[PDB]
């Protein structure tokens, strides 16, 4: 591989280095061995780097990953949306999928969209355990009806008492 | 803290917890032979005491639920021997900003 | 909508708690009593009763009557009724997690199988997600058939720790339809101790063992200790719906006709009308029981038909029926 | 084609049109006016709008009190979830007793 | 599956994002607080090119007969020459320099200069040329304490979070670090007398500028 | 749960959407034949004399941004400094 760096007299020059791609992955073994740069070892199963690296190691990765599925076409997206998409699957420490993980819900609530044939199971476990509806989803507010705090409804209007 | 070699039997492991307030932690040899937050990938961790963690709180104005986790066992929580509850301001690098500050709370 | 005035402060709704319905509120918010399962002919003269259709709650027949609040049969919020159960039923939605619970606390003291002093349980406590904790715990209690009175500590396994002053065995929780039964021994295949005691779980025990778990046990589950308490999975007092939800389609006059779900209150009253002339008149011990089923099968089919049978039989002999869990096949779909 | 469907949504979703979402979406029942105490989050209010009297037994309210106005299938799925023993209080305070 | 997992995410008042829960996501909207389509790519000169390229383009010295600013690039040249109070002011600014490039060159390790960033300053200057028919053939009128202490006032009113408390304005450091070593780079006091020719009005023009597009290009509370 | 006209952090700018659903407030209001604060010069269609009124800061109106914590500020569509 071609490797950017700075030159002595401080302009990026390509300098060529000897990479080693390998079919199968045991990285907390091969980053032990002598010889290779431990800084620099990756692979393309975040997996891995989230539990031998830690979780933010494996944000990047899992980022890096889904920016190369796109990059892949010549497409560009503002980096923002894949971090922002990168963050939700790590917020709580892991790494959770985006594919319907939960039989139930993402991050609705239950007076949400009337998924499944039988919302009505949903709504005995909510009394059985005391569910609260923070009310800021559509769906919800449409059953109210009531426009979502969302965009244009994120605040209230008032008549104002000040203007003479 | 305590390094073995292989490793310890579920008998004695299960002797750790068992002298408060003092923790014992401890560590395989092969999981040390590298410093893992030496590594590109993993960005800079602190440690954040009660004082900063409840500064922390009261600007953002949050519930401990509000912000990001981190595991406990967690390389990077199990190298600064984080406690659950503890808060670590992560700097990394951005493309975006220069530097961007999140938070994690070890779970 | 609704051209009245009204001085209270016109508001949108944030918030939206769920729970459920204690016995002591239904009653506190109640307005009538509903003992007499029947409407109107008092002393054959088509009224109504003080008993249903009417004693309190909303009315028709243009009367805007209706306990001095006013108002028309179209800007009127149906008040809700009240009827006491003779005995405890459970509630059709949650037998399921009554059997569960049941098996996670102990059915005699009802003090959790497991608890600190076991490092698998602990993971499980340390769960945020109310139901992936009640799920990793019943896995870890569901084993346990015995409530221990002494358990190593993290310390020294050479040394116990006693914790919950109990000792006896539990029941190997079965469902069968509307009813559960436990069966108990001494140690699974063993001498001395073979052959099974068989017995089913009277709503009663239940209910009794749900009233012993402390708040910090039933929280460590997925319940609240002021919205939702294990106990009110259990209804002693069914609250009865205003005419609003349940009509009565009568043409004009002279003509009954009320709505489908006001026949399975009566027969749900009748039952338990026959289960207290019993109790009072004295009574066989199996016989009782009779009545007992057949009322939890009424409130059971009321409120969610899809048990073990198809009740139909409301003023007509071709059989149709209807509820309230089967009541959105064009609610939660017309929305 | 010709349908407002969950994609369609997305979009205003992300447009920031919650108005139009709230007209697009609103079913034409009736929005009828309820009454609900500020302790219990349920329509449990005996209103007298003539002589101007709202009481709620059970809480020994007849103060703290509001007035809402909810498409009248709301109303009705709510008292279907009392009538199964289900509380399904509304509440028009965000912020708790937390 | 992506619309429904990050459906509920919104950009707060507080230029957060977070959850319908109320969890938080990102401190601040990525990590920058903008609005994407207000963000263009731009080339962040500083980081690249050989260090006697980066020296003759930014470094200023009165002190030395070969490395001030010509008399011609400037009324008071002939007068600036080895003005020691200057001089401090002139170190300053390339300390500060010097110093974006090592930071950039930790963030963009491969040496990429062209990123995409709010406020294109390239434009606002040519633009700043056309409307006051700058000509290169006059010396400006721009005192040195002009640009540099006007460049670093213009730092100071790029904002995006307002809270008064340290955190905030720590946060709000760091989420226009980026922008502001851009900045720097292109309003280098050689850059605008020797290159940009810029005269006191114009350049004041383009100070101003860069603040109305800079708080444009945030991020909308409402954001979905 | 109020905060002193002091001590406010949030933008003095107008969001897009704030100015968007102000402009359809205050239409809906001059469709109805509401008076209207400002002299209208020729303008028939609501939205557009509503528009008028925004950039002459006529607009008796307040808005009420709530932060995620419950607590909100108040904000004077006169006092919002309006560019977008
Ligand atoms: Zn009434
Ligand atoms: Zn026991
Ligand atoms: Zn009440």
């Amino acid at each position: 591989y071609d490797r950017k760096v700075p030159s002595p007299t401080g302009e990026y020059v390509k300098e060529p280095e000897w990479v080693l791609e390998t079919d199968g992955v045991n990285l907390s073994e091969v980053m032990t061995v002598p010889g290779i740069d431990p800084t620099r070892i990756y692979t393309n199963s975040f997996i891995d780097i989230m539990e031998v690296l830690g979780i933010e190691a494996g944000r990047a990765a899992l980022y890096k990953e889904v920016y190369n599925v796109i990059a892949s076409d010549g497409s560009y997206v503002n980096y923002r949306h894949m971090a922002l998409l990168v963050d939700v699957m790590t917020t709580q420490g892991g790494l959770t999928s985006v594919t319907r993980h939960g039989f139930n819900r993402s991050n609705t609530g239950a007076l949400m969209r009337c998924s499944f044939e039988e919302t009505v199971e949903i709504l005995f476990e909510a009394g059985a355990s005391a569910e609260l509806d923070d009310c800021r989803g559509v769906s919800e507010n449409v059953i109210l009806g009531q426009m979502a705090p969302i965009g244009t409804g994120a605040f209230d209007v008032m008549i104002d008492e000040e203007s003479l | 803290i305590f390094v073995y070699q292989n490793n310890i039997t579920p008998s004695a492991m299960k002797l750790v917890p068992s002298i408060p307030p003092a923790t014992i932690e401890t560590f395989n040899e092969a999981a040390l032979v590298v410093n893992i937050t030496h590594h590109e990938l993993v960005p800079k961790h602190i440690r954040l005491s009660s004082d900063e963690k409840r500064e922390l709180l009261k600007r953002y104005r949050l519930k401990e639920s509000q912000l990001p986790r981190i595991q406990r066992a967690d390389p990077v929580a199990l190298y600064l021997g984080l406690k659950r509850g503890e808060v670590v301001k992560i700097i990394r690098k951005s493309e975006t900003s220069g530097r961007y500050a999140s938070y994690r709370i070890c779970m | 909508v609704g051209q009245q005035y009204s001085s209270a402060p016109l508001r949108t709704v944030k918030e939206v708690q769920f729970g459920l319905f204690s016995p002591e509120e239904v009653r506190a918010i109640s307005v009538a009593k509903i003992r007499f399962p029947e409407t109107m002919d008092e002393t054959q003269t088509r009224a109504k009763i003080g008993g249903l259709n009417d004693p309190r709650l909303g009315s028709i027949d243009r009367n805007l009557k209706c306990q001095t609040c006013q108002e028309g049969m179209n800007e009127c919020p149906g008040h809700f009724g009240h009827i006491d159960l003779a005995k405890p039923v459970f509630h059709v939605g949650f037998i399921a997690k009554i059997k569960k619970v049941c098996e996670c606390v102990c059915m005699h003291c009802g003090k959790l199988l497991l608890d600190e002093h076991n490092e698998l349980m602990r993971q499980a406590l340390a769960i945020k997600d109310s139901k992936k904790r009640f799920a990793a715990i019943w896995t870890l209690c569901k084993t346990k058939m015995v409530c221990e009175t002494d358990v190593p500590s993290e310390d020294d396994p050479t040394q116990l720790v006693s914790r919950g002053g109990c000792g006896n065995t539990q029941p190997t929780i079965r469902k069968d339809g509307l009813k559960l039964v436990g069966s108990w021994k001494k140690d699974r295949a063993t001498g001395d101790a073979d052959e099974p005691e068989l017995r089913v779980l009277s709503t009663e025990e239940i209910l009794n063992i749900f009233k012993h778990i402390s708040v910090k046990d039933f929280t460590s589950l997925g319940f609240n200790e002021v919205f939702s308490r294990p106990e009110w999975m259990i209804l002693t007092c069914l609250p009865v719906p205003p005419p609003p939800v349940r009509p009565s389609i009568s043409f004009n006059e002279s003509q009954r006709g009320e709505d489908d779900l006001t026949f399975k209150l009566a027969d749900i009253l009748k039952a338990n009308i026959s289960l207290e002339t019993l109790e009072h008149n004295g009574a066989p011990h199996h016989a009782i029981e009779e009545a007992e089923s057949l009322l939890q099968f009424h409130v059971a089919t009321y409120m969610d038909n899809d048990i073990a049978g198809q009740p139909q039989a409301l003023q007509k002999s071709g059989r149709p029926v209807k509820s309230i869990r089967a009541r959105l096949k064009g609610k939660e779909g017309r929305i | 084609g010709l349908r407002f469907g969950e994609m369609e949504r997305d979009c205003m979703i992300a447009h920031g049109a919650a108005s139009f979402l709230k007209e697009r979406l609103m079913e034409a029942s009736d929005a009828f006016r309820v009454h609900i105490c500020g302790i219990c989050g349920l329509m449990t209010v005996i209103a007298k709008l003539n002589h101007n009297q709202f009481e709620c037994k059970g809480c020994d309210n007849k103060i703290d009190i509001y007035q809402i106005h909810i498409p009248y299938a709301a109303k009705l799925l709510f008292q279907e979830l009392m009538a199964m023993n289900i509380t399904p209080r509304l509440y028009t305070d965000r912020s708790r007793d937390f | 599956r992506l619309v429904k997992a990050l459906e509920d995410i919104m950009v707060h008042y507080d230029n957060t994002t977070r959850n319908s829960l109320g969890n938080v996501i990102q401190f601040i909207y990525g990590e920058d607080g903008m609005d994407a389509a207000h963000i263009e790519k731009q080339s962040l000169d500083t980081i690249g090119g050989s260090d006697a390229a980066f020296e003759k383009r930014y470094r200023v010295d009165l002190l030395n007969t070969d490395h001030t600013l010509d008399p011609s690039l400037l009324e008071s040249g002939s007068e600036i020459l080895g003005d020691l109070k200057l001089q401090v002011l002139l170190d300053e600014e390339y300390k500060q320099l010097v110093k974006d490039r090592k930071f950039l060159r930790e963030v963009f390790v491969d040496g990429e200069a062209n990123w995409p960033l709010p406020v294109n300053i390239r434009r606002i200057i040519q633009n700043a040329q056309q409307t006051f028919h700058i000509d290169h053939t006059k010396p400006s009128d721009l005192t040195i304490k002009d640009i540099v202490l006007g460049v670093k006032d213009l730092q100071e009113n790029l904002l995006v979070l307002r809270g008064k408390n340290e955190i905030i304005q720590n946060a709000q450091r760091d989420a226009v670090t980026l922008f502001c070593c851009l900045l720097r780079s292109r309003l280098a006091t050689r850059r605008v007398l020797q290159e940009y020719r810029l005269t006191k009005q114009a350049f004041d023009w383009v100070l101003s500028n860069i603040e109305a597009q800079f708080l444009r290009s945030v991020v909308h509370p409402g954001e979905m | 749960k109020a905060i002193p006209k002091d001590q406010r952090a949030t933008t003095p700018y107008m969001t897009k959407y704030e100015r968007a659903r102000i402009l359809g407030t205050r239409a809906l209001q001059i469709s109805m034949n509401a008076p209207v604060f400002v002299d209208l010069e020729g303008e028939t269609d609501p939205l557009r004399i509503a528009m008028k009124e925004l950039a002459e800061k006529k607009i008796p109106l307040v808005i009420r941004r709530y932060l995620p914590d419950g607590s909100f500020e108040d904000w004077s569509v006169e006092e919002l400094i309006v560019d977008l």
